């Protein structure tokens, strides 16, 4: 809280991680499409894509 | 001097060498294995094949004849080799094949012993020369629906549904003389033949025409065999070509030059003055192309065909290629364009200039018969260098650039990626 209560240092300081986190989300959408991309989707059939596959 | 051609009810056509130590007699009827249909396919094919069974090929050995046979798809042949001397030893062997003998061969112990081979024959073909089978599925698919569609050697399917009622059925109304010619070359005369001929009598089925079908037609469409049991991957290309006797039957064919034809195994052609090939190479994309601009008498197939063992990069080699075509449209360089004219000449030389009259036969016969005559390698010549850059880039601008495609092929053809990318690879993106 930076104080008694949900006060000044803090308001300034959830604007402040509301900057920071968002890249954070990004840098986690990277890796989140890492690990899609060595198995690559799925399909709704729930069956092997590796026999008919399109770019 | 300049070929002969009269006509007295057969049109008789001749063409002389003076330092042939051979000739060659025979006929070529003006409709091929694309005047058959559907369930008859291999007809043209089968009549091709007693035609050399050893029945009728053991009377002409003693004879001292040798016979040549061919379909093709607008056109088919029957011709006799010998020498030159024995010119009437080949017109009487030829006046029993095809007016006086036909049950003689029709037989029923003849016919099921050449259609069980003709089984065999188009049985190793489908099976085993992919690069063939690839390129005749390509028309199959292209020409989907009409004529040029059925393949020459007919399906195994239509082959095994056709009795002797069939062989007929397509003889005695496209085996007519109105749709024939009569072919004299290597060592023999104008007047040795017209005079031979003359001297026999009898008209088979006089006034009669052969019969026609709905002209043929090309689409943009795909047809793929995947086989990943098969070492290679073949495929070929192509758009809606020329056809022979189109104002760009020569601009067509300078084009397919230019690309060629590559062996990446042959030092030789791996020094080839091709642009192409300067992509290509860096990885071995492929084992081997070449081009074409096949014509034919409706329509035509400009594109090209290949093998490659490379799976994971077939995906470039079609793309490459397909670029390349684009500058054929916007950036080809004239100086291309004379290793082109240059070596087109050589190859249409070869072609037409071979120490071997049964190809002066089909040749000859075939295109009497559509034009009337035959084209002098000096006309061909003259029509070829006529040719400028400008030539190629309105020909290309209409042919080549963003026009819908025919692609076919086997073997490990996963990598051989989809039809709205190929078929974009036909442009390039303009401002
Ligand atoms: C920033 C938020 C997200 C982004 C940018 C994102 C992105 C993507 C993309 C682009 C795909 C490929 C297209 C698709 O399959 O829908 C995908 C699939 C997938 N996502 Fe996400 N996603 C997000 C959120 C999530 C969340 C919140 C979960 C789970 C709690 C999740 C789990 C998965 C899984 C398991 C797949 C595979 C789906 C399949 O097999 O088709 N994702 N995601």
């Amino acid at each position: 809280w930076g104080g008694f209560s949900v006060s000044n240092p803090t308001i300034q300081r959830f604007f402040a991680l509301h900057y920071l986190v968002p890249f954070i989300i990004a840098a986690m959408v990277i890796m989140h499409l890492m690990a899609l991309h060595i198995h690559g989707s799925s399909n709704p059939l729930g069956i092997t894509g590796n026999l008919d596959r399109i770019p | 001097a300049e070929v002969t051609q009269l006509s007295n009810g057969i049109v008789v056509a001749t063409e002389h060498n003076p330092s042939a130590h051979t000739a060659s007699v025979g006929v070529v009827f003006g409709s091929g294995a694309a005047n058959e249909n559907p369930y008859n396919n291999g007809v043209s094919n089968l009549w091709k094949n007693i035609f050399l069974s050893k029945e009728n090929s053991a009377v002409a050995a003693k004879e001292g004849l040798a016979l040549s046979s061919n379909i093709s798809r607008d056109f088919q042949s029957y011709i006799v080799s010998s020498l030159p001397g024995s010119t009437d030893k080949s017109l009487d062997f030829l006046n029993q094949s095809f007016i006086q003998q036909k049950a003689n061969l029709l037989s029923s112990s003849n016919f099921e012993a050449t259609k069980k081979s003709v089984l065999k024959q188009v049985q190793d073909f489908e099976d085993n020369d992919h690069p063939n089978r690839v390129l005749e599925h390509l028309h199959s698919t292209a020409f989907q629906n009409t004529p040029l569609s059925l393949p020459t050697r007919g399906t195994l399917e239509s082959l095994e549904n056709l009795v002797v009622a069939d062989l007929e059925s397509f003889a005695n109304n496209h085996f007519l003389n109105s749709n024939a010619v009569v072919v004299g070359t290597g060592n023999i005369k104008h007047e040795d033949l017209v005079n031979s001929i003359e001297s026999k009598n009898l008209s088979l089925q006089t006034g009669t025409k052969p019969v026609l079908k709905k002209k043929a037609a090309f689409l943009g469409s795909e047809v793929r065999l995947r086989d990943d049991t098969l070492p290679k991957a073949w495929i070929s290309l192509a758009v809606e070509g020329e056809p022979v006797n189109s104002p760009n039957y020569f601009v067509a064919k300078l084009a397919a030059q230019i690309f060629g034809s590559y062996n990446a195994f042959e030092p030789a052609s791996r020094l080839q003055g091709i642009k192409l090939l300067d992509n290509i190479q860096e990885y071995q994309l492929c084992d081997n192309f070449n081009h074409f601009s096949l014509s034919y008498k409706d329509s035509g197939l400009w594109g090209f065909s290949t093998a490659t063992r490379n799976v994971t990069m077939i995906d470039d080699l079609i793309h490459f290629t397909l670029k390349q075509w684009n500058r054929l449209t916007i950036s080809v360089t004239d100086t291309e364009v004379e290793r082109a004219k240059s070596l087109l000449k050589l190859q249409l030389g070869q072609l037409y200039e071979s120490g071997n009259p049964v190809n002066d036969a089909n040749l000859l016969g075939a295109e009497v018969l559509i034009k009337g005559s035959k084209l002098s390698l000096g006309e061909a010549f003259k029509k070829i260098d006529a040719i400028t850059v400008k030539d190629v880039k309105a020909w290309a601008g209409k042919r080549l650039w963003d026009q819908d495609i025919a692609i076919a092929g086997t073997g490990q053809i996963e990598g051989l990626l989809d039809y709205m990318r190929i078929r974009s690879d036909m442009s390039m993106m303009r401002w």
